[PDB]
Parts: structure tokens; sequence; C-alpha cells
């Protein structure tokens, strides 16, 4: 008759801006985007830190 | 007129020689945070006291 077939596909490894491992890590979540837009997988700069 | 125009209490026992009362306080703050945040401020407290005879 016919011969059946079976395939295989592997998923990707990562996506931009994704935490890789579960090692010691620290996110600062008290920051505001002062001007413009920020991409997910890119570095940032600190314009000014408020005093009070 | 001294007991008439000022309150009278009964806290102290006959044998006591002194007494003491205390006050308290606090400090703290808060901020606007995001989803994955490990940065959160803290609070504390203080206190004093005085005496009599």
């Amino acid at each position: 008759a016919q011969i059946n077939a079976s395939y295989q596909r592997d998923m990707a490894i990562a996506l931009p801006g994704m935490v890789a491992d579960t090692s010691k890590y620290n996110i600062d979540g008290a920051c505001v985007v002062n001007e413009g837009d920020v991409l997910v997988g890119a570095a940032v700069q600190v314009v000014q830190a408020q005093a009070v | 007129s001294a007991l008439r125009v000022f309150p009278v209490t009964t806290e102290l026992s006959p044998t006591d020689k002194t007494f003491e009362y205390m006050t308290f306080d606090k400090v703290g703050t808060a901020q606007i945070i995001a989803d994955y945040t490990d940065d959160l401020p803290l609070v504390d407290a203080l206190g004093t006291s005085e005496f009599g005879k």
C-alpha cells in the first residue's frame, strides 16, 4: 500500500531580551522612560535619579 | 479648686515611687513600580519616654 512517515522539528533557543538562566539576577522596576522608545533587547542610560 | 478643675486618675498603687509614659513615631515612603521588580522601599519606627515621682 503506502509507507507511513514521521518527521521532527526542534524549537528555537531564545528570543531577544529574554532572561537566559536562573542564576543570580536583579531587575530594577522603579524606572521611567524619560524620552522616546526603548527596544527590548538593548541597553539604556540613566539621565537623572530623583532625590526624594 | 484644684481637683475640681483638673482630672483625677487612679493608676498608681500606694507603694509605687515613680511612673513613666512613652510616645512613638514612624517613617516611610512608596513608589510606582513595574511587573518584575526587586526594588521596594522600607519603613521603621522610634520611641521616647518621660518620668515622674
